[PDB]
């Protein structure tokens, strides 16, 4: 269960002693950054975004892939070369999360131009996270795919905090009846609120983690929601009436 | 939570609730009235009186006569 913060890892952290956690990739390029010199890696990728990264491309792509690359390389260029493309071509690509699960998904129109880089991700209402690309094509019922991304979330809070631990198992009850829509309209609108009511109010950050992919989905597909709710009338007012 | 009281099986939106209340007819009700709504002439009473009471003083001179 996290800590609040402050106090601050450097300061008070593992047996109260000054402590730094750091990610295994983040470790193990750093004896190759001092042997081949810093002006070496800052000559990859963008100003402020420099150096090379892991990607593991996964999803409907032909040949999915754990792959180096260097930063700020197209989504387009990233998965056409080193993953074999899209299953069905480009123009079967319906959406793709770039940075793992926390971070919002983009459509087909933002991905064609977007360059993998933090600092351009970002500016696409989006995150580079940890460079985990997902992959989905138009068979993809995507409100189901968010939808066991928010059974994740609900799975993997750890109960500490109320928004946390009391919303997760809501946004999951909501999106279950959103994919079967069996909802209103006006609860679009509520999911956004209730997200909007997690994110920010937690101690750690999986409850802006969990309210992230649902914002991206509503942003991005709110009329796929929308007619999900609408056409589920064709097969539930049949019997009201 | 009204949803649950006044939704119906597949309503799309919550502005589709039904209202059913004490309500006036189409048309409204017909108009009432409001203001208060309303003999013979005093020379014709004078008149009968006067020929009921001739008649009397008529009777009364002739049975006068007769006692
Ligand atoms: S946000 Fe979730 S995981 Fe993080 S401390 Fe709160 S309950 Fe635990």
């Amino acid at each position: 269960k996290p800590r609040l913060k402050p106090p601050f890892p450097a300061g008070v952290g593992l047996y109260g002693c000054p402590t730094t956690v750091t990610n295994v990739e983040t470790v193990a390029v750093s004896p190759t950054i001092l042997r081949r010199g810093p002006e070496w890696f800052s000559s990859f990728g963008r100003k402020n975004n420099a150096g090379t990264k892991l990607f593991c491309i996964s999803g409907h792509v032909n040949r999915p892939v754990t792959v180096e690359e260097e930063m700020s390389i197209p989504l387009k260029e990233l998965i056409e070369r080193h993953a074999g493309g899209v299953r069905g071509g480009w123009d079967n690509l319906l959406a793709i999360i770039p940075g793992g699960s926390s971070v919002p998904l983009l459509p087909k129109k933002i991905c064609d131009g977007v360059l993998m880089d933090f600092d351009a991700l970002k500016e696409a209402q989006s995150g580079l996270g940890t460079a985990a690309v997902i992959v989905m094509d138009k068979s993809t019922d995507v409100i189901d795919a968010i939808a066991r991304l928010s059974y994740f979330y609900k799975h993997e809070s750890c109960g500490q905090c109320t928004p946390c631990r009391e919303g997760t198992g809501w946004l999951y009850d909501i999106m279950t009846r959103m994919k079967k829509g069996d909802a209103r309209l006006e609860e679009i609108d509520m999911l956004w609120e209730i997200t909007k009511q997690i994110e920010g109010h937690t101690i750690c950050a999986l409850g802006d983690a969990a309210a992230w992919p649902v914002q991206g989905l509503i942003r991005h597909f709110r009329g796929e929601m929308e007619e999900r709710i609408k056409s589920a009338g064709g097969k539930k007012k049949l019997a009201a009436t | 939570t009204e949803v649950l009281k006044r939704g119906f099986p597949g309503m799309k939106s919550v502005k589709d609730m039904p209202i059913v209340q004490d309500a006036p007819p189409p048309g409204g009700f017909p108009t009432i009235r409001i203001e208060r709504r309303l003999g013979p002439t005093g020379v014709a009473i004078f008149a009968g009186l006067a020929a009921i009471m001739g008649y009397g003083f008529y009777k009364l001179h002739e049975q006068r006569q007769e006692k």
